[PDB]
């Protein structure tokens, strides 16, 4: 999965 | 712009005629903003972030502005703790990062 | 250099004497990397993002060279998705975002 950090 | 990173680096974003904050973030994939109306159709997806997983909704080609430049294109809405503008939007604009 | 972000901006750094991959995060306030040991003192903070929190152990002073560039600052170890190299770090390679 994308990813957000 | 050139800018610097001792503050975080928030700018302003219109969408839907109405004035957020957000944050550029180099480390999102995606753009993901907190829950509000946006037009058309969703589909889901699924993001990873620091401490879990979440689901969110997609919208496609959504018109942003961000820090006056002119982007369209996918904005996720879900629970997330400022609004973020991620890879997708900061390569619509031309940023880059630079050392 | 100049990193375009088509793609997720990673890097090779060394910390602990140990080479890894990290990717360069202007939203990420703290630097932040997987579990590992690193000498001296350290206090329990919880960090938190989408998904919500994780508890790292928080070392001060610790010394990371970041795509050939060494720097100085925290470094919080824990069980982090992405190493992740935070403000607190890129200021100090003189890291900005242009466009
Ligand atoms: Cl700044
Ligand atoms: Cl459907
Ligand atoms: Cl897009
Ligand atoms: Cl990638
Ligand atoms: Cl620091
Ligand atoms: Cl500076
Ligand atoms: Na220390």
């Amino acid at each position: 999965y994308d990813q957000i950090i | 712009p050139q800018i610097t990173l001792w503050k975080r680096p928030l700018v302003t974003i219109k969408i839907g005629g109405q004035l957020k904050e957000a944050l550029l973030d180099t480390g999102a994939d995606d753009t993901i903003i907190e829950e509000m109306s946006l037009p058309g159709r969703w589909k889901p997806k699924m993001i990873g972030g620091i401490g879990g997983f979440i689901k969110v909704r997609q919208y496609d080609q959504i018109i942003i502005e961000i820090a006056g430049h002119k982007a369209i294109g996918t904005v996720l809405v879900g629970p997330t703790p400022v609004n973020i503008i991620g890879r997708n939007l900061l390569t619509q604009i031309g940023a880059t990062l630079n050392f």
